[PDB]
RNA sequence: GCCCGGAUAGCUCAGGGUAGAGCAGGGGAUUGAAAAUCCCCGUGUCCUUGGUUCGAUUCCGAGUCCGGGCACCA
RNA sequence: CGCGGGGUGGAGCAGCCUGGUAGCUCGUCGGGCUCAUAACCCGAAGGUCGUCGGUUCAAAUCCGGCCCCCGCAACCA
RNA sequence: GCCCGGAUAGCUCAGGGUAGAGCAGGGGAUUGAAAAUCCCCGUGUCCUUGGUUCGAUUCCGAGUCCGGGCACCA
RNA sequence: AAAAAUGUUCUAA
RNA sequence: GGCGACACACGUGCUACAAUGCCCACUACAAAGCGAUGCCACCCGGCAACGGGGAGCUAAUCGCAAAAAGGUGGGCCCAGUUCGGAUUGGGGUCUGCAACCCGACCCCAUGAAGCCGGAAUCGCUAGUAAUCGCGGAUCAGCCAUGCCGCGGUGAAUACG
């Protein structure tokens, strides 16, 4: 924006687990505006979870959330008219858009049928430090590490 | 899908009725 | 080789199995089953040889399938064909038949594109 | 004929306890692009056979092929 | 009928040596960017290899005749 | 004199079932009108004559008019 | 502290 | 008769390439509009389009009307398929003096391309985008997937 900055729009906390974290994933399984659909995917891989090696839901996601966030990632810059690729520290607000983005991203790319099961696995091996969003971080944090050279043209 | 003629969902886009929507 | 002359997919139900048989689509294949008593849902691998016989007798009879009725769909295009009718000649040069326009698509009665050059600008 | 060597991923080249690195190629990040760049990824009987050793790229033999060099030519 | 070299997409050049595989740059055509053009970017098409004849399972490639086109030579007086 | 090579529309030139083009000019589209661009049009007994052929502007011969060159001698 | 050329004639209402 | 042509080229859209889907059955919740050779309840014939009967309503009363996605139950099991619905054969229906060129719909059969799209490129900052259906004007009928409206479900993101 230019005049002001953006208000983050609050989000409802969800009813089965009253978690705003919650709903943010629920919303990125959201197409279409189908989200009651959405929700009964959330939901039917978290009933997986806790049988799947039985396991607070609540804590394999969250732990899932925190093994996506990136602390650094790679931006663009300008300065004399070559655009280089400039590492920048992560804002905790876009680390949790990254995250959640790349969780149902890396959860659609498995090759299970049913979509509930594609989500329980990712958050399965997210949350122990495999899967395809956790590709996706370290990757995007070791671009970030090659190019330090270029930290001077920070912002 | 809604090109589907012959099915209840192509008859609802046609607006048409026919056995393959009845009322 | 079966019935009719096709072998219709087996691990399939039967009532799917026997629309790959030219001339029997989804209606014609719950009409055979029910004429003759055989659970639409019955794999085809498990259907008695006397089951077999009972669903081919009836569906071989009833209707006319797979290489008649394709001599009698090429007798009616090539029947039109003969007389000169409009269609006939829409049949002959390949284009649509049933009063769709061919400025742009008619591709599926066209094929593949035939790209020519055009007329020029001035610079 | 003799001495000296090599063969190792597609090209190049490094190497008794690993099978390596660069470039070519794959997408992805990048710009307006050509790229440079950044990333990850693959590509081997290490020429063949014996033998050594607990093991084999190595060490040995032996042949295959291609490198160098030497001498010769009735 | 002195001796050489050459003829292959539209232009200019590989491929011939060693028979089986037609290739490179530009050009040409369709799209894109631009207000528009050029440049640029993405696609595509076009050559039965001068010709006749021979060898061969198979000839642009090998052999013989003809056509065409450049180059050299023509000394002793 | 003696070979080779050019004669096709008003111009200049391509090229076995009387034939192209560009140009010149006219008309149309385009334009505010033009230029350019696109379209259409008229355009030739294809230099005479003989032969081959069912058929010749194409293949052969000659006649015409032009063009590229050969010639003391020591 | 700058990648990147060009815009037919007459007319400017 | 042509405006509907068709070696081609571009724009705007519809439908999709599937499993967050498709299919059948059951079952919920809209809004704004229209309706007297008009809308048509319900009834029988018909697989159906429709046809014949036949009430009500000059319409907050009667009708278009079922809203759909959704919720439930069940079927398909990764296939060019129970994805997709082009193309074509045959058989009908209806409006109309008349459907050859050139109508819309229905039914049997046929079941193409398409496995998410090169260079390039568009919209949207919130009840918005996306997706779901509904109505009206024109109108005999209709090539409407267009337009003008209507609500249903309902995000992501803005450091700068
Ligand atoms: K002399
Ligand atoms: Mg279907
Ligand atoms: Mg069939
Ligand atoms: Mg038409
Ligand atoms: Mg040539
Ligand atoms: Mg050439
Ligand atoms: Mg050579
Ligand atoms: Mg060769
Ligand atoms: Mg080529
Ligand atoms: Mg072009
Ligand atoms: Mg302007
Ligand atoms: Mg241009
Ligand atoms: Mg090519
Ligand atoms: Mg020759
Ligand atoms: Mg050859
Ligand atoms: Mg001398
Ligand atoms: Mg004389
Ligand atoms: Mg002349
Ligand atoms: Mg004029
Ligand atoms: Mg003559
Ligand atoms: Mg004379
Ligand atoms: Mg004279
Ligand atoms: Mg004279
Ligand atoms: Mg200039
Ligand atoms: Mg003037
Ligand atoms: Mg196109
Ligand atoms: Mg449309
Ligand atoms: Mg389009
Ligand atoms: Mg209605
Ligand atoms: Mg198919
Ligand atoms: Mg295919
Ligand atoms: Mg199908
Ligand atoms: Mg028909
Ligand atoms: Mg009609
Ligand atoms: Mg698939
Ligand atoms: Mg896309
Ligand atoms: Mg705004
Ligand atoms: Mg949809
Ligand atoms: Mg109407
Ligand atoms: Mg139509
Ligand atoms: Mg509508």
């Amino acid at each position: 924006a230019r005049r002001r900055r953006a208000e983050v729009r609050q989000l409802q906390p969800d009813l089965v687990y009253g978690d705003v974290l919650v709903t943010a994933f629920i919303n990125k399984i959201m197409r279409d505006g189908k989200k009651n659909l959405a929700a009964r995917i959330f939901y039917d891989a978290c009933k997986i979870i806790q049988e799947k090696t039985g396991q607070e839901p609540l804590k394999v996601f969250k732990q899932a959330v925190e093994n996506v966030k990136p602390r650094m990632e790679v931006r663009s810059r300008r300065v004399g008219g070559a655009n280089y690729q400039v590492p920048m520290e992560v804002s905790p607000r876009r680390q949790q858009s990254l995250a959640l983005r790349w969780l149902v991203q890396a959860a659609n790319q498995r090759p299970e049928r049913r979509a509930a099961v594609r989500i329980a696995h990712e958050l399965m091996d997210a949350a122990e430090g495999k899967g395809g969003a956790v590709k996706k971080k370290e990757d995007v944090e070791r671009m970030a590490e090659a190019n330090r050279a270029y930290a001077h043209y920070r912002w | 899908g809604k090109g589907d003629r012959r099915t209840r969902r192509g008859k609802i886009w046609r607006g048409t009725y026919g056995k393959y929507r009845p009322r | 080789a079966r019935i009719a002359g096709v072998e219709i997919p087996r691990n399939k139900r039967v009532d799917v199995a026997l629309t790959y048989i030219y001339g029997i689509g989804k209606a014609r294949a719950k009409e055979a089953l029910e004429k003759t008593g055989i659970n639409p849902a019955t794999r085809v691998k498990d259907l008695t040889e006397a089951e077999v016989v009972r669903l081919r007798e009836y569906v071989e009879n009833t209707w006319k399938l797979e290489g008649e009725l394709r001599a009698e769909v090429a007798a009616n295009i090539k029947r039109l064909m003969d007389i000169g009718c409009y269609r006939g000649l829409r049949h002959r040069r390949g284009l649509p038949v049933r009063g769709q326009r061919t400025r742009t698509n008619a591709r599926t009665r066209k094929g593949p594109r035939k790209t020519v050059a055009g007329k020029k600008k001035a610079p």
